[PDB]
């Protein structure tokens, strides 16, 4: 806990760097997660689901 | 105003795309395009839609190019400056049935069939209005209604007398996917299709809205924690007063 | 001395957004000022972006808006953001004005920020009206026709003035091009007046919900009100998101998706919802000129609140009768809004006349009477 | 056969029977009134649009969900 | 409006037996519903002070009265921001709601109004 | 009428001691459940009439007007409409 | 009520572990999460919004002309 | 601002708008005068040391 504080939080340069790197990871993973969820709730409805007939 | 003058308000039908998380049914969109092409396109244009707009929505790139290449469009003049035609490309807009308003009205006993590219947004009711209108021609006008010549009775249309006759009858279209082409089925499909034509961003818009809802909700929750945290020294302040 | 105070430029920012001393007890209704600043920023960003894709020629305007919706990447978002934020701008502005009337922000020593504010409100109306015309759909055209023919009621020169504003004998291309130029410009004027009313306010500072001095107990604007402003920003963006992404057309009128046709008149010419109360006031007076004067007076009468409020106490927090009267005033203002969109038919014609009388009589009769009587009740009641 | 035909008939005979009767009574009156001479030179000619709207509005409320379920 | 006006009109009402019989009970209720006492204020703490006259009257308050007023304003502001009401000894009892400021502002205004009158005198 | 830090324009203050604790020492959501329920109830109850009375009155007015208007433009309301115009 | 050295009661609000690194770290996790979502949100906003300035679909449809070569004879 | 109409709109200003010629030439020439004045103002600042502390 102290260790975590000292490394990622104490220096604002480190804190901002950690926030931005987290933002990058969140952005990438959230994109992927929403994509999959959207595809499941709208299953058989989207072009990707019917494309195979053509 | 009388209810007649307003038009009957259409029912709220449960469209597949109703629902914060719901896209269009693209198989219905494709079937709706086929109804447009075989029935409506006789009188109505769809001028805001290009062939490329169908691609990856209702048709593959090949199918759409095939549709475009069957038509002739005006080319740039040749080297002697004589006019020329070319086959259509994906960038071309779907061509209308009439050259101008005058020709359109002449073919329709004076009435001008509107362009259908925005009609789902340009009428109160949207898909429900289109569906109600196409399916709502009674066999006989209510006793006592006097229709003007060339008018048809339809209660959903304001005033009751519409210049467009009933056009959908069981089996006017033969769907390529084997779906029974009943009046109701065709109206549902074409209404879906026209709604897509008016708002083609609909599916993407609702997915981005879901992401925005989630992030903005989280930020709202966190913003409340941070506010309460920073304000606590002010809220918790205590005084002791000793009058001087 | 700290740089933020030493340097002249930094010091101006500092004095307004960081060290500015605020009352420690502002409630959430003091957050509409910053939401209005946010709306103004969103409208500038989306507005400038739409201007990069819009064509002001009447032969191409409507189609350019379709191009934005259909071809420009995220064009749909920019267009709907701009159109919906105009409605949110008026929700926030009515709230901000409501806050100011309820808490007596128009009283000395804040008459000047209030009076500049009344002009900001007029500029916003003009700005939003011109923007509505730029689409050049049926509501665009029929709006410009009817509203600019009100100017015809100005005696002697009125007709001449109309033709001069239109740039011709009807609403057409010249009208559209000049509304585009003015719609671009007006938001900048509006921003300057917004800044003037803040500079005027800086002499007294913010009022507060108790109506007493805050000189005894101040808080820096940052961090306390910075962080409190974030809550309403995210609440606003949630509402924005629900309209822009899920129901982008809920606040609007389908007729504007039909291209302008000078021949065909739409079923019903009703303005955008936020103009509806003023439209109801105009309909109430049968005379054309009378109606126009009434409609303008309905806005300019706000300038006399500093005179007609005779209370020795600032605001309504402690005044039960004034609170009731204010409730009725606000609800009547909403009923006027509703009557602005009904058909000119019985029994709404007479009802609109009664609501119009009530609107004016608040400023001219009731508020002066009620505020006088409450003064006497506070004195006798506390003896 | 169009699914709507049967659903509308069922809703008219069932939950919208009172409205069906009103429309029917109206049509009887209007037809009879048109049958009588010097109807063309009358001041007020009655229609049945009001009753028709009441009926259709009712049928639609009882059918909308059912119909879209079978398409 | 001027405090002078309010005080004079009130005195006309309190003189008339009929008027006082109907107004004094109403005014007492009004004050109860107003609810400023539930924030520990005295009525006079609510009077608008950003006026030259009122600034002068406040400068003329005795130091003790002035110190107490500052505390009541700070205490009320704290209840306001916390969304709490006064409890116990913080609630202003009807007997504590004294017009500490009215005499000062009436003197300030008396002079101000005399000055305006005398600026318009005409030798006969 | 407002100064700046150091000379804000307060009457002289004397005799008030103010105390507070650090944001990091405090529970920011202390007693939130009690406040959310009991405090909101108190504050809402005290303001309810000032909202209910005007809203209920203007809603009643609108309801009566809209129902009359609807009735005047029916067949049954023909005569009353003729007089109203 | 009189002595100013008798600090008013703050026990309802005081955290027992107020001086621990765990305690500070929690609140910075909240602040940092908020900064993280704000950064991710601003990136998304900027990228989506500025993409309006990239070639629109009608423009992109006009480049990239495709031509057959089977039709073209020698010489 | 449309490229199919821009040049022609400027001709419309020159030919059809009342005093359009003046407004167009005023705008175009004042842009040159703006730069004459700005070079002069900068020249003044460099010659008289207006860039030194405290400016
Ligand atoms: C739109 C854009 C989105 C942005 C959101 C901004 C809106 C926030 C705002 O200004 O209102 C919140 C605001 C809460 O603000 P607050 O700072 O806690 O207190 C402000 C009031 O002066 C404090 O008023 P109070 O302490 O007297 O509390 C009154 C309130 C209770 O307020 C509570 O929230 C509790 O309850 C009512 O008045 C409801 C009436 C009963 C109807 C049944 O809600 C209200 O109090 C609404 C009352 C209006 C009638
Ligand atoms: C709808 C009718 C609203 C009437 C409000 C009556 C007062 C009330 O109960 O409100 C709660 C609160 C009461 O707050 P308060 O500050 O009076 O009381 C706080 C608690 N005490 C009494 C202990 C100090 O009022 C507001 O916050 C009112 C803000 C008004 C905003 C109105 C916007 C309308 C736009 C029209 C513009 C033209
Ligand atoms: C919108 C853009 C958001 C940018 C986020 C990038 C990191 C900045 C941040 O979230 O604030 C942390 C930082 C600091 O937050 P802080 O001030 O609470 O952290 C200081 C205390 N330490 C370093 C010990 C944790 O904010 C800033 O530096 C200002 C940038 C505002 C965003
Ligand atoms: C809109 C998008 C908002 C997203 C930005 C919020 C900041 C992100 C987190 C950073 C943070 O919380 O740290 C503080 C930065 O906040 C700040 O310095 C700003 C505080 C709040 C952000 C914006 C203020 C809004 C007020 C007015 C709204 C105007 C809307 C009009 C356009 C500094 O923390 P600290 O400075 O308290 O000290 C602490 C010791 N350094
Ligand atoms: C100008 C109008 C301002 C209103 C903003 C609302 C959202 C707009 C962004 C578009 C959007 O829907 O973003 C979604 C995510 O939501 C989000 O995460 C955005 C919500 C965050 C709101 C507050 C954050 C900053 C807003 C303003 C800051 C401006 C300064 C910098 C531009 C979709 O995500 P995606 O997949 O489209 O994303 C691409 C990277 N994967
Ligand atoms: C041979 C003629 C013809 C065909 C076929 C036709 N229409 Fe029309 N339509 C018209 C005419 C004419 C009007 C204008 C009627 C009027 O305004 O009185 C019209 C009007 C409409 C309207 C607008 C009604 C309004 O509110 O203004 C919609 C929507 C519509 N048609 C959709 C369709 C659809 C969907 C189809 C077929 C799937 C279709 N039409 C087939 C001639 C046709
Ligand atoms: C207070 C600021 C503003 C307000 C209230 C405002 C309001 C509006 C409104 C109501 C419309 C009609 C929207 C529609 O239904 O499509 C509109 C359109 C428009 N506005 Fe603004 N506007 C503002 C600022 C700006 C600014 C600064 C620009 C910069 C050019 C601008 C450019 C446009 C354009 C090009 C349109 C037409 C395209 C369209 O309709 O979307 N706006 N504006
Ligand atoms: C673009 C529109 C406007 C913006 C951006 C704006 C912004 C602000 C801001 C930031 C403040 C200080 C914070 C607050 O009290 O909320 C404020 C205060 C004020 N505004 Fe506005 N305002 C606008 C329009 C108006 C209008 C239309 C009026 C009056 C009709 C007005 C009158 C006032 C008054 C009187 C105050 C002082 C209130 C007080 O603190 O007691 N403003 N405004
Ligand atoms: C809100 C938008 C953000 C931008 C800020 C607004 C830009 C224009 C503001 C400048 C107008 C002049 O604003 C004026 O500036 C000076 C110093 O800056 C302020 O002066 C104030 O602060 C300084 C120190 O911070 C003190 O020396 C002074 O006693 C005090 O009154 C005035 O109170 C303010 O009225
Ligand atoms: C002040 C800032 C200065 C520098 C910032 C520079 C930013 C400008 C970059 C524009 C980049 C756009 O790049 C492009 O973005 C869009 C979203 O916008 C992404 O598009 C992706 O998501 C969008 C929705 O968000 C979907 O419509 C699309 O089907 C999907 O592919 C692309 O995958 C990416 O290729």
């Amino acid at each position: 806990a102290t260790t975590f504080y000292n490394v990622f939080v104490k220096r604002n340069s480190a804190f901002v760097a950690t926030i931005l790197a987290s933002a990058f990871v969140f952005d990438m993973t959230f994109e992927t997660a929403i994509d999959n969820f959207w595809d499941r709730i709208n299953a058989g409805k989207q072009w990707k689901d019917i494309r195979h007939k053509y | 105003m009388t209810a007649a003058e307003h038009g009957l308000h259409p029912a709220e039908y449960p469209w597949p795309q109703n629902g914060m998380l719901s896209t269009f049914d693209h198989a219905s969109l494709r079937r709706g395009y086929q109804v447009y092409k075989e029935v409506c396109a006789a009188c109505h244009s769809l001028d805001r839609i290009a062939w490329r707009n169908l691609v990856g929505v209702t048709h593959t790139t090949d199918e759409a190019k095939a549709f475009a290449e069957e038509l002739e469009y005006d080319d740039e003049p040749d080297d002697e400056g004589n006019p020329r035609k070319r086959p259509g490309k994906l960038a071309d807009y779907i061509p209308g049935p009439y050259p101008n308003e005058q020709a359109a009205r002449a073919a329709n006993q004076g009435a001008l069939p509107p362009d259908l590219s925005l009609i789902a947004k340009a009428r109160h009711g949207g898909a429900d209005y289109i569906f109600a209108l196409l399916t709502g021609y009674p066999d006989e006008p209510p006793a006592g209604v006097v229709l003007a010549p060339g008018m048809n009775y339809n209660p959903y249309f304001p005033g009751g007398g519409i210049g467009m006759a009933r056009t959908l009858f069981d089996g006017v279209v033969e769907y390529e996917d084997g779906t029974p082409a009943t009046t109701s089925q065709m109206a549902k499909d074409v209404a879906a299709f026209l709604t897509w034509a008016a708002e083609p961003e609909h599916d993407e818009r609702k997915k981005l809205g879901l992401k925005a809802i989630i992030v903005i909700s989280a930020m709202l929750g966190l913003s409340v924690y941070i506010k309460k945290f920073k304000w606590s020294p002010i809220k918790n302040r205590k005084f002791i007063y000793n009058p001087p | 001395m700290a740089l933020r105070k030493k340097n002249s430029l930094l010091n101006m920012a500092n004095s307004y957004v960081l060290d500015s001393p605020q009352p420690s007890n502002l409630n959430y209704f003091w957050n509409f000022g910053s939401l209005l600043a946010l709306c103004l920023v969103i409208q500038l960003a989306t507005g400038i972006t739409l201007a990069m894709h819009y064509t002001s020629h009447a032969s191409l305007a409507f189609d350019s808006v379709e191009h934005i919706m259909r071809d420009v990447n995220f064009g749909w978002f920019i267009r709907y953001a701009h159109a919906n934020t105009a409605s949110f701008f008026f929700i926030c502005i009515y709230a901000h004005m409501g806050r100011n009337i309820y808490y007596g922000s128009y009283k000395t020593p804040r008459v000047l920020p209030w009076s500049i504010g009344v002009i900001i409100f007029l500029l916003l109306i003009i700005t939003a009206f011109m923007g509505y015309v730029l689409v050049f759909g049926q509501m665009s055209l029929w709006g410009a026709t009817v509203i600019c023919n009100l100017v015809s009621a100005i005696p002697w020169l009125g007709e001449d003035i109309v033709h001069f504003l239109w740039g011709g004998f009807s609403v057409g291309n010249p009208t559209l091009q000049r509304f585009f130029a003015l719609h671009y410009l007006m938001p900048f004027v509006l921003a300057v007046f917004a800044l003037l009313h803040l500079i005027a306010l800086h002499t007294a500072g913010s009022s507060n919900p108790l109506g007493i001095t805050s000189n005894v107990d101040k808080l820096s604007m940052h961090p306390y009100y910075s962080f409190k402003d974030l809550i309403t920003v995210f609440a606003f963006l949630l509402m924005f998101t629900l309209f822009v992404f899920f129901s982008p057309d809920k606040l609007g009128h389908p007729d504007n998706y039909i291209p302008a046709n000078p021949m065909v008149t739409p079923a019903s010419i009703v303005p955008e919802w936020y103009l509806l109360p003023f439209y109801a006031i105009l309909r109430a007076i049968p005379d054309k000129l009378g109606g126009v004067i009434a409609m303008v007076a309905a806005i300019l009468i706000l300038l006399i609140l500093p005179i007609v409020d005779r209370s020795i106490i600032r605001g309504n927090a402690f005044k039960p009768i004034s609170k009731l009267l204010f409730g009725f005033f606000i609800c009547n203002f909403l009923l006027l809004g509703v009557l602005g969109q009904v058909h000119i038919e019985p029994p709404f014609i007479v009802l609109g006349q009664i609501c119009t009388i009530f609107y004016f009589s608040y400023f001219l009769i009731l508020l002066p009477m009620v505020s006088t009587i409450e003064n006497i009740f506070f004195y006798i009641g506390s003896l | 056969p169009d699914p709507a035909i049967a659903l509308h008939e069922a809703a008219a005979e069932g939950p919208c029977h009172d409205f069906k009767h009103h429309f029917d009574e109206c049509v009887e009156r209007v037809t009879k009134a048109q049958e009588a001479e010097d109807y063309d030179h009358a001041e007020y000619k009655e229609d049945c649009v009001e009753e028709f709207f009441h009926l259709q509005h009712c049928i639609n409320d009882n059918t909308a969900d059912k119909l879209f379920r079978v398409l | 409006a001027s405090i002078t006006s309010v005080v004079k009109t009130s005195e006309l009402i309190l003189k008339s037996p009929l008027l006082s019989k109907i107004v004094v009970p109403l005014a007492k209720t009004y004050v109860k519903f107003s609810g400023y006492r539930q924030l520990g204020f005295k009525m006079n703490d609510l009077i608008i002070e950003e006026t030259p006259n009122m600034q002068l009257a406040l400068r003329r308050l005795p130091p003790t009265e002035s110190y107490d007023r500052v505390y009541r304003l700070i205490r009320a502001t704290q209840f306001s921001l916390s969304h709490k009401l006064a409890t116990g000894n913080d609630i202003t009892k009807p007997e504590e709601d004294d017009h500490y400021l009215i005499p000062y502002i009436l003197d300030v205004e008396a002079e101000a109004f005399e000055k305006d009158a005398l600026d318009n005198l005409e030798v006969v | 009428y407002m100064g700046w830090w150091g000379h804000m324009g307060s009457p002289p203050q004397k005799g008030i001691a103010g105390y507070t604790i650090s944001p990091f020492a405090a529970r920011p959501f202390a007693g939130v459940v009690h406040a959310a329920i009991f405090n909101t109830f108190r504050r809402t109850k005290n303001q309810a009439l000032f909202v209910i009375l005007p809203v209920s009155f203007f809603y009643y007015v609108w309801t009566q007007a809209s129902e009359k208007n609807e009735w005047l433009y029916t067949k049954a309301g023909r005569h009353e409409l003729a007089k109203a115009l | 009520g009189k002595s100013t050295y008798k600090i008013p009661d703050f026990t309802p609000y005081l955290k027992k572990d107020r001086n621990t690194d765990a305690n500070r770290l929690f609140s910075y996790f909240m602040i940092g999460s908020f900064g993280m979502l704000s950064a991710a949100g601003a990136k998304a906003t900027v990228q989506d919004f500025l993409s309006n300035m990239s070639a629109s679909a009608d423009v992109l449809a006009m480049a990239k002309v495709e031509v057959k070569l089977g039709a073209i004879p020698l010489g």
